[PDB]
């Protein structure tokens, strides 16, 4: 009995219909990660860098290996056009195959074949599509596994050299490792799994998800629900999205401190860099400047009585003096050389910086992920000129958005299903009103 | 009968004059955990060196301050955003310089406070209640999280959480609007419109069900005394209400429908709010308001000012006042 | 319920749309020209791209009399000339 | 059967928009506030006022653009078309900043109109005039910003210029200069917008919470019948819900709907007396004992002597160009600035 | 005020010549300005450097001189400390390092001309703004 | 200090098992109309 | 039968005439150059 505004949740117990709206979606979906490729690489120009033009998915293939050399130079644009037409060209077959099964499709599958068709309490036929779904995953987690080690490689910002493409021959598959990163703290220093910082770690835990997910996807195949998850649960379509908006919400906040903090699956040569890679080099720029006038950095007493330039932390390690002091968990390819086992080591820094390293923090510093909503580059006090904001601040703010409200969704989703479930959804019966038979709190 | 089903009973029971459940087994200890060290705090902590420059500020009162600038102060800058509970000082002593108490108060408040959201919940559950009251408050609850975790996450630091106390308040509100253009941001914008459109609607609706009472009473005692707990009959005339408005614009602007009139009441304030957190939260990554500095100039090109110039300006004071011992370079870039 | 026309049998009619198929894009240009023409500047006193400033000066012309306010800002302009 | 009555009657028919007789000061007022506003910020400047471009037409947008006060120069002169400083002439009325006292006085005179309205409709159906009374609270904010606040000071120059950036800086400048967040009857005036944001929600979602099964379907919204005596949600649910939630909860609807009138109302009235303060100077601007101790003791700080660093800042920033006719002149070594920015 | 052949009339060389721009390749130095320099240049500032600015008396008192074409052009083509003494193309954007600057390759000469046809005639319209900072802006 | 820390993670771990095994304890069931 | 010149017929021309005039000057603007 819904109104126009919900009329969605009139497919709930209409099989076909609803496996169409899943399909004409899914098509939504590879349309615009077509469109978007073919429309970047409509306005791509190599003699700049990605990020200061807007671009967010030819980062993601440029990472994977494709059309990227050493450094981030961009060699050869097919493989972005290649991504663009091949995905734009299925949305039209996901296309088809939606409007055909929303339209003329029979409505209900479980008349025509006992396969396809499904209802929500049948917990074993649920799971059974919850298997096959797995095994899916797993498939592709491993393409990524495949890719990185027999079609190519990835793009490893940490190669010797200013980074590179590089063939992952060693994936680490020690456990401790692979699952030591889900028990790391989330804070400061620790990261949990934002801060994976090396190809054979990543190409590693994929291995791994994917024999869980095809492990875990033939147990539930084979399996029906035990009763303590049986009684623990609500078994309808509405409790199954909702426990779905829930984890893809938890999902989104993690990928906007995916993109904000890491600098290896989110290469800086690619995306620009992090707020505390930006920070870190503004000192990094200034201590150069004033040792090349003859500063002698290491001794330099500050306003505040601590080091102009060079502090140490609360454990010690010698670090980047200023408010860039909060940021001294950054490791990045350009700094890491001059840090030594008590941090950043005096003796590299008066002697080994490279005109390299000097180039990459005057460019990291200016192009720190600040910027206003109508895209005027830096602090808010600063005047129109230069156009950019960060594809960091473009992805970290629009999934925190996204994940906020599927959050609201699975909180919204999740109360209406219990409400239903027990069957007061649609507000209380008048001549039972549970609370008039309980007794009086005083 | 067996001893934990006894227990889950209580728990869950509707008859607690304070409602507990599973949320509230995790929020009363937590809650009451960073009640008493903020109660404390308040009142006799020692000065804390905030921005980890060795420049301690003074919050409680024993130190000389009065309600209005006494503050829990958050975090050194130079823990960033490590973890720092008691355990991981050297002392009490080192605890309170470099300002300890703030992360315990928030992260316990934090917890006990989204239980006290599922908590909500739970006892529309239990009393066979439609669920989402708990919907409307994570309006509020989204923006404790805004302020007190996303955006010290964005900018590195808990230095940068909002302080428990009055003038650290508006302290931590003038350097976001030097720092991020906030008034010119369209979510704290439609947060304004949210929360001006609640105290407006607020008054509206309360001015026009008190304009309809139906007379139930005499001169010499309380028109609240006409209506009576757990009356069936409603004790205004909502047609009579819906006259008047009606006529006040026009017709069609006015509600005859109570549930439509009440759902708009929620769904106004809770969205607008929402945004700002959004605001909050987005502007955590420096995703700024507009910036029209210099967006207007003459045939010679002349800048021309408009008053966003002169927001600017005022911005720029703020800018470059706020932590005034804390920068050594040129830029403020968190 | 007020015994005027209703509004969504006024603009689903014939008439309406014959009379402001015509008398919509009038009132559109109409405004265009008062902006196109000039007329818009002279009416209301606005600056012209051109005459913010005099070609070397970077004052602004401040009204600073109340009685001569008039004649004050009719000197900026012959400045301006 | 006077002509009076004849009037009387045709003005209170009943009719799409009622009319009335507080039509005759509202409608032609209330219309020309507005056109006044949309012809200026489409249209006018304020170059010759303020320096500042400030129309559609100059470059500005939407939330730039502005009807601005009048030059300081102008004193509180009612600038009048046919007063002796625009002395009839439409162009110079309007680059004097004419059209802002015309928003505001007809503004002023509508909002009466408006009040006046609630009264004559009220009057009509018979009911309480509780929705005119409440309209007092804007009434009073109205009239203690935009006329008692600049009559205070040295000229209209000093109230909001009517804009969206506009009245922005003017929320700026009461910080700078007088540390308006520090004074009480804000803080009153700000635990009455947000209490009464608050009692809207919380109110709107408890009755959607606790509502009677009245339809069979999904859309509770069709279940409501505008004419029926029954209660619609539960206040015994409610009133449960809440104590065990809160601990307290309310019991009488009626004084309900009246604190949902009483806590806005009253928070916008605290808030015109503390601007009728600052319309004088009369800021609650410092604490006495602390500026006695920071004077003798340069390690004593809080977050009170470090807002008034920032105020100190947005003073000395701001001033020469939000005040162009003072000719403030700061060198660059004058100015306050920390370390480094 | 509007840009007229004497605003954008700047010096050549320091011989004392004069070249005067057209509008047309003024637009189009600010357009390459923002494109290639305003980076680290906006407003005439350098931020990655406070105490060196684009102000005409700083180029003047440069060594070379570069309050002119010749200077500006040959600057953005093999670029020098202040003094003149070490050359940098290895860590500022020039011509003869487009190969690890790599905006710098589309650049034509006519395109420099009016990149330092900016710089000149800039600080002629915005004054003490153009390398003043935000205390001017 | 190490001793607090013990206490600490023994105290939290508690009410943590407290709240997912009062949650597995038929909570579906726990309401006034119809449990299962 | 009904009226086609009412007071709410004026109401509507006194906010809708002006309206579609002031878009067509502020269309106008946005060719407006320096
Ligand atoms: C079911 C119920 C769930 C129960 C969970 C309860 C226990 C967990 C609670 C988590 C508390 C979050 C604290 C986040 C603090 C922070 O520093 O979080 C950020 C961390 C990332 O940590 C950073 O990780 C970095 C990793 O980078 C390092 O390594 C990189 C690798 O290239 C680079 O080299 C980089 O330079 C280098 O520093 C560094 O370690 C930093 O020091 C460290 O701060 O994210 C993380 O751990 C990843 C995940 C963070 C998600 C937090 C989102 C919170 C949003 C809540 C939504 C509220 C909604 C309100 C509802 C109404
Ligand atoms: C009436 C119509 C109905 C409207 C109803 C309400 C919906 C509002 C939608 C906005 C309406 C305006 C859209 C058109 C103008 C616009 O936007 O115009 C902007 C551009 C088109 O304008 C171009 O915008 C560009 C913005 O810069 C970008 O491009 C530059 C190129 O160098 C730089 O790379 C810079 O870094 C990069 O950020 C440039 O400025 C171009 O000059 C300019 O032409 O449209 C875009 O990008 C398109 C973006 C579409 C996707 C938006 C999703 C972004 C998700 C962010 C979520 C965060 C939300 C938090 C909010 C708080
Ligand atoms: C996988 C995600 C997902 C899915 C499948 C559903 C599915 C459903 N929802 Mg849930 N929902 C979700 C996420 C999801 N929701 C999220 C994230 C929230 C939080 C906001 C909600 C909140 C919500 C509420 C409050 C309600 C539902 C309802 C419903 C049902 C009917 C919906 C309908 O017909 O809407 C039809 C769609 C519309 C009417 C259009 C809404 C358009 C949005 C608000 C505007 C967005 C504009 C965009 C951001 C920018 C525009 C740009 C411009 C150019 C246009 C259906 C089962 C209803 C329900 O309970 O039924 C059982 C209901 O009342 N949903
Ligand atoms: C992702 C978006 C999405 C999707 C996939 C669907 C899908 C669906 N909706 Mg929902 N809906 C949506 C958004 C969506 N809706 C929104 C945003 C609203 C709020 C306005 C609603 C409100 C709504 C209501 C109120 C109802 C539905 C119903 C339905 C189903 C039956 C439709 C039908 O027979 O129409 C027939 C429609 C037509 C004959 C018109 C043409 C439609 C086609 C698909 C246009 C496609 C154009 C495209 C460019 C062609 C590509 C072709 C190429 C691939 C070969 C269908 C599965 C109905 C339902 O459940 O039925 C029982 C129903 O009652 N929808
Ligand atoms: C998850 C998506 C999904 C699901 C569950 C279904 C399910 C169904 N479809 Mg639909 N359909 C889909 C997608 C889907 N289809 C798409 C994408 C299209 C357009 C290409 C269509 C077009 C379509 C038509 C035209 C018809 C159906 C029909 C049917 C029914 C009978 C199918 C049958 O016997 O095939 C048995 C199995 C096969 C024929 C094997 C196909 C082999 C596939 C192509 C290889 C799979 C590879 C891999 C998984 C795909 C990903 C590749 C990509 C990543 C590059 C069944 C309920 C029929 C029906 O109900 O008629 C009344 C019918 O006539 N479907
Ligand atoms: C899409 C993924 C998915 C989904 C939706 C399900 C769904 C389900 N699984 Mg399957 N499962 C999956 C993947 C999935 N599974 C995979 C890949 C595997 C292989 C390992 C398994 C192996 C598996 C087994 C062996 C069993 C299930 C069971 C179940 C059911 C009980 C769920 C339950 O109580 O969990 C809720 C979780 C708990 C009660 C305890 C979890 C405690 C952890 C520590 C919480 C941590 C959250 C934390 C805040 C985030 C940080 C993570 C931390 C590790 C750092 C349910 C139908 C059970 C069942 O009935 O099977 C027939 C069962 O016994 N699953
Ligand atoms: C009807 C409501 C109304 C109200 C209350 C106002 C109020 C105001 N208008 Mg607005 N105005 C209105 C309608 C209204 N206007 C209309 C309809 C128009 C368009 C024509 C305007 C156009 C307009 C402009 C253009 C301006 C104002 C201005 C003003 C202000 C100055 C008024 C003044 O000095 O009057 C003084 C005069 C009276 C109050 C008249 C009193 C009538 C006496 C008692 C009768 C005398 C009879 C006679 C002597 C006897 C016979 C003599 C014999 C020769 C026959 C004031 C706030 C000015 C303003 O805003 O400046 C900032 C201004 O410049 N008004
Ligand atoms: C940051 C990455 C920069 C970019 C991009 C550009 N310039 Fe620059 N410039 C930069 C620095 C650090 C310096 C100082 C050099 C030193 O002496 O140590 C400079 C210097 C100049 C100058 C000289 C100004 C003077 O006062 O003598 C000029 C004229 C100049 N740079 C021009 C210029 C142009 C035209 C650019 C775009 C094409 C450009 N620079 C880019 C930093 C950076
Ligand atoms: C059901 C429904 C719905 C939905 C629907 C959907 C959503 C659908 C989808 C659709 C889709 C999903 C579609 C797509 C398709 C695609 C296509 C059709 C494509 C095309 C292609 C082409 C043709 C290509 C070409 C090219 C190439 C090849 C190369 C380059 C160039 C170019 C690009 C040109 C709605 C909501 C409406 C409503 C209700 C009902
Ligand atoms: C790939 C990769 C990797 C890996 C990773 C992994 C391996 C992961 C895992 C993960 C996992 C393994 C996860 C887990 C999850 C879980 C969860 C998330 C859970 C949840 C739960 C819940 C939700 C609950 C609920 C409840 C309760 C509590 C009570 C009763 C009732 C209920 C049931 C409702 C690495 C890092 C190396 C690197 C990179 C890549
Ligand atoms: C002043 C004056 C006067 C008067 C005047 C007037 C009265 C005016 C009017 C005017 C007016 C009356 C105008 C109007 C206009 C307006 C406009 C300008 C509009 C626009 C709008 C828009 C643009 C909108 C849109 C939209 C959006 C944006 C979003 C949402 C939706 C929509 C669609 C709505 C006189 C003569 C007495 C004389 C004296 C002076
Ligand atoms: O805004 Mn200005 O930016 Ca965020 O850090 Mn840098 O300075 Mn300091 O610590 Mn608190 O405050
Ligand atoms: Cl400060
Ligand atoms: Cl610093
Ligand atoms: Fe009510």
């Amino acid at each position: 009995g819904f109104a126009w505004w919900a009329g969605n949740a009139r497919l709930i117990n209409l099989s076909g219909k609803l496996l169409g709206a899943h399909v004409a979606h899914a098509g939504l979906i590879v349309f615009w990660a077509g469109a978007m490729t073919l429309f970047e690489l409509a306005h791509f120009i190599p003699e700049k860098p990605m990020y200061e033009q807007g671009l967010i998915l030819i980062p993601h293939i440029a990472t994977l290996g494709w059309g990227v050399g050493p450094g981030g130079e961009v060699v050869d644009t097919f493989p972005f056009f290649v991504v663009g037409v091949v995905h734009l060209i299925s949305s039209a077959v996901l296309g088809f195959g939606g409007v055909y099964h929303a339209i003329r499709g029979p409505e209900t599958l479980e008349e025509y074949s006992s396969f396809f068709g499904y209802d929500w309490k049948d917990k074993n036929k649920m799971t059974t599509i919850l298997g096959f779904h797995l095994i899916v995953l797993g498939i592709g987690a491993l393409l990524l596994v495949a890719k990185a080690m027999f079609f190519g490689g990835l793009y490893d910002t940490w190669a010797p050299g200013g980074g590179d493409v590089r063939v992952i021959t060693n994936p680490t598959l020690d456990p401790r490792v692979i699952f030591g990163y889900l028990l790391k703290s989330p804070f400061g220093g620790e990261g949990w799994i934002v801060s994976v910082n090396n190809l054979e770690d990543v190409v590693g835990g994929h291995i791994w998800i994917g024999l869980i997910c095809i492990a875990g996807g033939i147990w539930h195949i084979l399996t029906t629900p035990f009763g303590w998850a049986r009684r623990a649960f609500i078994w309808s379509g509405e409790a199954y999205l909702s426990y779905s908006l829930g984890a893809l919400s938890m999902m989104g906040f993690i990928a906007t401190c995916f993109v904000w903090f890491n600098n290896t699956v989110y290469p800086s040569e690619f995306y620009g860099p992090t707020g505390p890679e930006a920070s870190q080099a503004q000192a990094m720029t200034f201590l150069i400047r004033d040792q090349k006038l003859g500063a002698n950095v290491g001794s330099a007493q500050g306003p505040t009585g601590l080091g102009k330039y060079l502090m140490r932390s609360p454990t010690g390690e010698i670090i980047f003096g200023g408010e860039t002091m909060r940021f001294w968990d950054f490791r990045g390819p350009w700094l890491e050389p001059l840090r030594g086992p008590n941090g950043l080591d005096l003796n590299k820094i008066k002697n080994d910086i490279q005109p390299w390293q000097e180039r990459r923090a005057a460019e990291y510093m200016t192009h720190a992920p600040l910027g206003s909503l109508n895209s005027v580059g830096g602090v808010a006090t600063e005047i129109n000129s230069v156009n950019f904001v960060s594809p960091r601040s473009w992805l970290a703010t629009s999934h925190f958005v996204l994940a906020f409200f599927f959050l609201v969704g699975h909180l919204w989703h999740a109360g209406r299903a219990r409400a239903a479930a027990a069957g007061f959804e649609k507000g209380i019966d008048r001549e039972s009103e549970p609370v008039l038979s309980m007794p009086s709190l005083d | 009968a067996n001893l934990w089903e006894r227990f889950c009973n209580w728990v869950t029971s509707t008859d607690n004059r304070l409602y507990v459940g599973w949320f509230g087994v995790i929020m009363i200890p937590t809650l009451l955990a960073a009640t008493i060290c903020f109660v404390i705090a308040f009142i006799a902590a020692p000065p804390v060196d905030i921005d980890g420059i060795r420049e301690p500020v003074s919050g409680s009162l024993l130190y000389g301050n009065n309600i209005i600038t006494g503050a829990v102060v958050p975090s050194s800058n130079a823990i960033g955003l490590h973890f720092y509970p008691i355990w991981e000082a050297a002392s009490l002593d080192e605890w309170l310089y470099n300002g300890g108490p703030y992360q315990l108060i928030i992260f316990h408040f934090l917890l006990g406070a989204s239980c006290y959201m599922g908590r909500q919940w739970e006892l529309s559950y239990r009393l066979g209640m439609r669920p989402w009251i708990c919907v409307a408050y994570s309006a509020p609850l989204a923006s404790a999280f805004a302020v007190f975790l996303i955006y010290p996450i964005g900018q590195g630091s808990f230095s940068d959480g909002m302080p428990l106390g009055i003038s650290g308040t508006f302290n931590f509100m003038i350097v976001f609007q030097a720092e991020h253009n906030i008034l010119m941001h369209p979510f704290h914008q439609l947060g304004v419109a949210g929360v001006f459109g609640g105290a407006l609607f607020c008054a509206m609706h309360g001015s026009l069900v008190t304009s309809s009472l139906i007379r139930e009473t005499t001169e010499t005692e309380s028109a609240n005394y006409g209506y009576k707990f757990g009356q069936e009959e409603e004790t205004y005339n909502i047609v009579a209400a819906h006259g008047y408005f009606g006529r006040l614009i026009f017709q069609y602007a006015s509600f005859n429908n109570s549930r439509s009139l009440h759902f708009f009441l929620a769904a106004w304030p809770v969205v607008g709010v929402w945004f700002t957190a959004l605001g909050i939260s987005t502007m955590a990554f420096n995703l700024n308001g507009f910036n029209f500095n210099h967006s207007v100039i003459d045939a010679k090109g002349n800048v021309i000012n408009t008053w966003a110039d002169i927001i600017n300006r005022a911005n720029l004071g703020m800018e470059v006042m706020h932590e005034r011992n804390a920068h050594n370079f040129p830029l403020d870039l968190a | 319920t007020t015994g005027e026309r209703p509004f969504s049998d006024i603009i689903t009619s014939v008439r309406y749309w014959v009379i402001h198929s015509i008398t919509i894009p009038a009132l559109f240009i109409a405004g265009w020209l008062f902006v196109s023409t000039g007329l818009a500047y002279d009416v209301f006193g606005t600056p012209r791209p051109d005459s913010y400033y005099a070609q070397e000066q970077r004052s602004i012309p401040l009204v600073t009399d109340r009685f001569e306010a008039k004649q004050q800002v009719e000197t900026f302009l012959e400045q301006l000339k | 059967r006077g002509w009076f009555d004849i009037l009387d009657d045709w003005l209170k028919r009943d009719r799409f928009v009622f009319v009335g007789w507080s039509g005759i000061l509202l409608f032609p007022c209330a219309y020309l506030a507005l056109g006044g506003w949309l012809t200026g910020t489409t249209f006018v400047t304020s170059w010759y006022t303020h320096g500042l471009a400030s129309s559609y037409l100059e470059g500005c947008n939407f939330l730039t653009v502005a009807v601005s006060t009048p030059a300081n120069s102008m004193g509180h002169s009612l600038l009048l078309l046919w007063g002796p400083e625009a002395q009839g002439d439409f162009t110079r009325w309007c680059q004097l900043g004419g059209l802002w006292t015309f928003i505001a006085l007809h503004g002023a005179f509508g909002l009466i109109g408006f009040m006046l309205r609630q009264f004559e409709i009220a009057r009509l159906v018979g009911v309480r005039p509780y929705n005119a009374i409440a309209f007092s609270a804007p009434i009073a904010v109205f009239v203690s910003v935009f006329l008692i606040y600049p009559l205070g000071q040295s000229s209209w120059f000093f109230a909001p210029s009517f804009g969206v950036a506009a009245i922005f800086r003017f929320l700026l400048f009461f910080q700078g200069f007088h540390n308006w967040t520090l004074n009480p009857f804000h803080m009153m005036g700000v635990a009455g917008v947000l209490g009464g944001a608050l009692l809207c929600a919380i109110h709107g979602a408890t009755v959607e919470n606790t509502l009677f099964q009245d339809g069979e379907g999904a859309s509770t919204f069709r279940a409501f019948n505008p004419t029926q005596a029954e209660e619609t949600y539960s206040m015994v649910t409610a009133n449960r819900f809440w104590s065990q939630i809160f601990g307290i909860a309310f019991s009488n609807k009626r004084w309900l709907h009246f604190f949902m009138l009483f806590v806005p109302v009253t928070g916008l009235w605290m808030s015109a007396i503390g601007v009728v303060g600052l319309a004088l100077n009369l800021r609650s601007y410092d604490f006495i004992s602390q500026e006695i101790r920071a004077a003798e003791d340069p390690e004593f700080e809080t977050f009170y002597t470090k807002n008034l660093l920032l105020n100190e800042g947005i003073r000395a920033w701001m001033a020469p160009q939000d005040q162009p006719h003072e000719n403030f002149v700061f060198p660059e070594e004058v100015l306050p600035r920390g370390n480094a920015l | 005020a509007e840009l007229t052949p004497e605003v954008l009339t700047v010096p050549l060389n320091s011989e004392g010549k004069t070249i005067t721009l057209t509008e047309k390749q003024y637009l189009e130095g600010k357009r390459l300005f923002q494109y290639a320099c305003a980076s680290c240049h906006v407003g005439g500032i350098t931020k990655t450097n406070p105490s060196l600015d684009l102000r005409t008396e700083t180029l003047a008192l440069a060594t070379p001189p570069r309050d002119n074409i010749e200077g500006l052009v040959d600057y953005m083509k093999n670029p020098t400390t202040y003094d003149g003494e070490q050359e940098i193309a290895e860590v500022h954007p020039s011509l003869r390092s487009a190969d690890i600057f790599p905006k710098m390759r589309n650049l034509t000469e006519k395109d420099l001309v009016a990149i330092a046809g900016h710089i000149l005639v800039e600080p002629k319209i915005l004054g003490d703004k153009w390398g003043g900072g935000k205390v001017y802006y | 200090m190490e001793t607090l820390k013990i206490t600490v993670y023994i105290v939290v771990t508690f009410f943590v098992l407290l709240f997912v095994f009062g949650f597995l304890s038929g909570d579906p069931a726990r309401n006034p109309k119809r449990k299962d | 039968s009904y009226p086609i010149f009412t007071v709410r017929w004026v109401a509507v021309h006194t906010l809708a005439v002006p309206t579609i005039f002031f878009l067509g000057a502020i269309a106008a603007m946005q060719f407006i150059q320096r």
